[PDB]
């Protein structure tokens, strides 16, 4: 009834290992690609 | 798409000093500028000023410039584009003509030639100057197409504001409250009605619930 | 304030209106924006225009704007009920607050009629216990926003304990006010009857109430 | 008044991916051979740049993660490559007999 | 003035737009059979196949020479109904693409389509002559 | 009217180059050393080889940004003695290059020299003042 909390070590996984050093990054790709509207337009010439 | 919402009114004596809250969220607080401006009915309304939550950056109208003091609290993320904050104002050396009605405002565009120009505001906060102390309301049944009219009298209270709901906020449809009335005394009273169909008498009961935060005081009248 | 607005402006339904903003040049037009804002009494403001003509997101565009070198306009088209309020501009640049106007309140003509709404209500018994003695006259749903009220003591005038509100505007766009006497019991007990008299331009309404019953 | 679609190329836009990322390690000289540096990992630029995204806010979660997933794979399999060459001790498994120290 | 290599992520549209040239520079640039020899190789080829395919797309469009090129497209409002301010000095280039990535694929389809296939056969007509 | 990719492949050559846009967007767009993977990636790579050949004769033509560009050289009679109406309505663009596939060469030479080799040197010259 929560009165009590034990704590024991384990290793449950490997990876858990290599997440103590990748918590901070994170990949993401780059999508140069942006259309907007502006009062532009092309010239027909 | 954000609601910025303010601390409720308080009741100060002149002299003394008294500190706003405005607390933000739906919408980047890091990225506007929070401005204030009051409402009193002997200057209409008044900008006092505005900070910024990025830089610190502060401008004060120097008719406050001396008595205002405005500080930012830094931003609580909830998701990559939203986050909570708040912001605070504390004015000293308060005065009768200092009594009104107080708001603090989103800035409008994060670049631009009006940047800070106040746009999303909040539902304000009472301001009440006077060397008088707090008073309780006195609370008072009103007693009642096949439609009738019932509510509660709320007479002789101070300062302003009352709050009244009706079935601790189940019964909001045909509500009508009334503004205050400025007593000779010093006082104010209002009164709110609300109107229900006659043969509602064996299947409803209405609550009236007054709440006075100034006195802290509530009261459930039964009509 | 040094921004002058004008005081009054009135214009018909479904016509246009213009609101006037000028003011000395040192916080007039030139080396200045203007921004126009809603402000209806007792509620937070809407702004409407900023940097002259563009207006602000979702603004309908009844609203329009225009700054000469002297003064700055605003138009509202298509005038509705909700039109009818306080209206205030400001003077600002980028790095200067704003400065606000004097103000203008808005009245839509052509609307239509709507008949006064009176309702008296008598002290309650806990109330002629205090010993006090107080009748409440509730008025709503009346139409321009103008009442005079006038209370009587057997069918005579009263003068003593006679306190009314101004009016004030109801969420329908119509106008709302309030009146109360305040009295002793015994002036209470010593009547036949009390009466509410609210006068308006076009009709005159009276509600009555009477210690007997 | 009258609004027209234009290109940008170069927009700091990016969205969550997950590729295939590539080993780099410090000019280290030597005995050597070791497993993870392997015989070539590219050398580490002599000076890295650590760019600081102003006013970004983004969402992570190292528990889906990709890049966890990728180092476990990369360590197995590189563990492994280490092992085809050397000797393997089959003929080791005869009956010994042991005695006490 | 530079901030690096997506410095203005979380800067408006506008300000992003005057420095594309620093996410376009950065854009591009016994036995081989280590576990790193394919990863690498396998990853050079990931990166001039996802930048030509770009650089394609500015060629089908006609825009091939710039990063900032205008269009005939006009813009249906459907797709935004914000005003210039409020898109260039309110929002951000990652927030915008959230809102616009529903239709993109549709604009880029008028975006080949309605000049640069145009475009070329008139300007065959008009220096016919 | 799209009838997607290589659909008029069958139609005359002036149909056919109306829709040069469709063409051009599907023309490029523990142990990974499996019989597939090697496959694949000799694929990808084979790809972008053909796609920068193309591009890169676009180049040397001054021709990079566009689909349809005009050049300076006249059309030598001993390649094909055709007519404007019977080689674009009457020929579809495989038998054409059936027919000239025999001087590709010469005239792709010529559309490198006589061009864009001339022209930059007299566009420095003309600019140069
Ligand atoms: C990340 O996000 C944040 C938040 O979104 C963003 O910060 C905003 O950035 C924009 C643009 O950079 C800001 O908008 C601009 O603000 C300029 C600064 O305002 C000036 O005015 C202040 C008040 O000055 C008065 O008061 C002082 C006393 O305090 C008095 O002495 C003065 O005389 C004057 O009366 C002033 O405090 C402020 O000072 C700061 O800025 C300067 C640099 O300019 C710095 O040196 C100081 O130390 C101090 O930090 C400042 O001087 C304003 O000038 C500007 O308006 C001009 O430029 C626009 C173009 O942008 C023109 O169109 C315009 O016509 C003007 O010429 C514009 O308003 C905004 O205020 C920031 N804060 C917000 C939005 O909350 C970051 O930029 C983002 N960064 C990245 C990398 O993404
Ligand atoms: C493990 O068991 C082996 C037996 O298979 C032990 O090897 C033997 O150890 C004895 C010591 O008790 C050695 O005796 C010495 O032999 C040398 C021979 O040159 C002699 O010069 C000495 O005077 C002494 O007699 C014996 O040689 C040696 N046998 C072999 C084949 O090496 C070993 O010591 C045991 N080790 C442990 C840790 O138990
Ligand atoms: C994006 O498009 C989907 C499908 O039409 C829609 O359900 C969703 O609400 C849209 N979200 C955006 C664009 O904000
Ligand atoms: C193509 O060229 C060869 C060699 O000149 C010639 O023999 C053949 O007849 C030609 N065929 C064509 C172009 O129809």
């Amino acid at each position: 009834d929560s009165t009590t909390e034990t704590f024991r070590p384990s290793g449950g996984d490997m990876r858990d290992n290599w997440r103590s050093e990748l918590y901070k990054y994170k990949v993401v790709k780059i999508e140069p690609l942006g259309v907007a509207p502006t009062r532009c337009k092309r010239r027909v010439v | 798409e954000g609601q910025l919402v303010q601390s409720g009114a308080e009741l100060k004596k002149p002299g003394a000093s008294v500190k706003i809250s405005c607390k933000t969220s739906g919408y980047r607080f890091n990225f506007y500028h929070i401005n204030w401006i009051r409402q009193t009915a002997g200057r209409g309304p008044e900008w006092m000023g505005w900070i910024s939550p990025y830089s610190g950056d502060k401008n004060l109208a120097p008719a406050f410039q001396d008595r205002v003091i405005m500080t930012t609290d830094t931003e609580v993320p909830v998701t990559s584009f939203t986050s909570t904050g708040a912001a605070y104002m504390e004015i000293r050396n308060l005065k009768f003509d200092d009594t009104g009605t107080y708001f603090c405002a989103k800035g409008l565009l994060r670049d631009g030639s009006s940047t800070w120009l106040p746009y999303l505001w909040g539902q304000g906060t009472l301001l009440t100057v006077s060397s008088a102390s707090t008073k309780g309301p006195s609370v008072f049944p009103l007693a009642p197409g096949g439609t009738a009219a019932l509510g509660c009298l709320v007479k002789d209270y101070f300062p302003e504001p009352v709050t009244v709901s009706w079935n601790s906020g189940a019964l909001t449809s045909g509500v009508h409250t009334f503004p205050a009335v400025l007593q000779s005394s010093g006082l104010y009273s209002l009164s709110s009605v609300v109107t229900v169909p006659s043969s509602s008498l064996g299947t409803q009961t209405y609550i009236c619930n007054v709440n006075h935060k100034p006195s802290n005081t509530k009261v459930d009248k039964r009509v | 304030s040094v921004l002058t607005q004008s005081a009054s402006v009135s214009g018909s339904l479904g016509q246009s209106v213009t609101i006037s903003c000028t003011g000395p040049n040192s916080v007039c037009c030139s080396h200045k924006s203007i921004s126009w804002y809603q402000w209806p009494p007792g509620r937070a403001p809407t702004l409407i225009i900023y940097e002259d003509n563009e207006r602000a997101p979702g603004i309908s565009p009844r609203f329009s704007g225009y700054k000469s070198y002297w003064s700055a306009y605003l138009t509202i088209s298509d005038l509705r009920p909700e039109d009818e309020t306080t209206y205030y501009c400001c003077s600002y640049t980028h790095n200067s607050g704003c400065v606000f106007g004097t103000g203008t309140k808005v009245s839509v003509l052509g609307q239509s009629k709507a008949n006064p709404s009176v309702t008296l209500f008598p002290p309650s018994s806990e109330e002629l216990q205090a010993n006090k003695a107080t009748l409440v006259c509730l008025i709503s749903d009346f139409y321009p926003g103008a009442v005079t009220v006038a209370w009587k003591a057997d069918s005579s005038p009263v003068k003593a304990g006679v306190e009314t509100t101004t009016p004030s505007k109801q969420s329908n766009n119509k106008y709302a006010a309030s009146s109360y006497l305040s009295l002793t019991p015994e002036q209470w007990k010593s009547h036949r009857s009390y009466s509410c008299q609210v006068t308006h331009e076009g009709s005159t309404v009276e509600k009555t109430v009477a210690p007997t019953e | 008044e009258n609004l027209w679609v234009t290109v940008y190329y170069g927009v700091p836009v990016w969205k969550d991916a997950e590729t295939t990322l590539f080993c780099a390690s410090d000019a280290k000289a030597y005995k050597k051979h070791n497993v993870w540096a392997t015989h070539a990992c590219v050398p580490t630029d002599p000076n890295p740049q650590e760019i600081h995204l102003e006013n970004v806010t983004e969402e992570f979660n190292m528990w889906k993660n990709n890049m966890v997933e990728q180092m476990h794979t990369d360590i197995i399999s590189l563990w492994d490559q280490s092992l085809k060459p050397c000797v393997k001790l089959t003929p080791l498994c005869v009956t010994l007999q042991c005695t006490n120290v | 003035v530079f901030l690096g290599f997506l410095g203005a992520a979380g800067s408006t549209m506008g300000a992003a737009s005057m420095t594309l040239t620093v996410q376009a520079r950065n854009l591009l640039s016994l036995l081989k059979l280590t576990v790193w020899g394919i990863k690498q190789l396998q990853a050079r080829v990931l990166a001039v196949e996802r930048y030509l395919r770009d650089q394609q797309l500015l060629g089908i469009w006609g825009c091939s020479g710039k990063l900032i090129c205008c269009t005939n497209v006009p813009w249906n409002s459907s797709w935004s109904n914000r005003n210039l301010s409020e898109i260039w000095d309110n929002m951000t280039w990652l927030q915008w693409d959230k809102e616009i990535s529903n239709y993109t694929q549709i604009i880029y389809g008028l975006l080949e389509e309605s000049q640069n296939q145009q475009e070329k056969n008139e300007q065959d007509l008009l220096a016919l002559d």
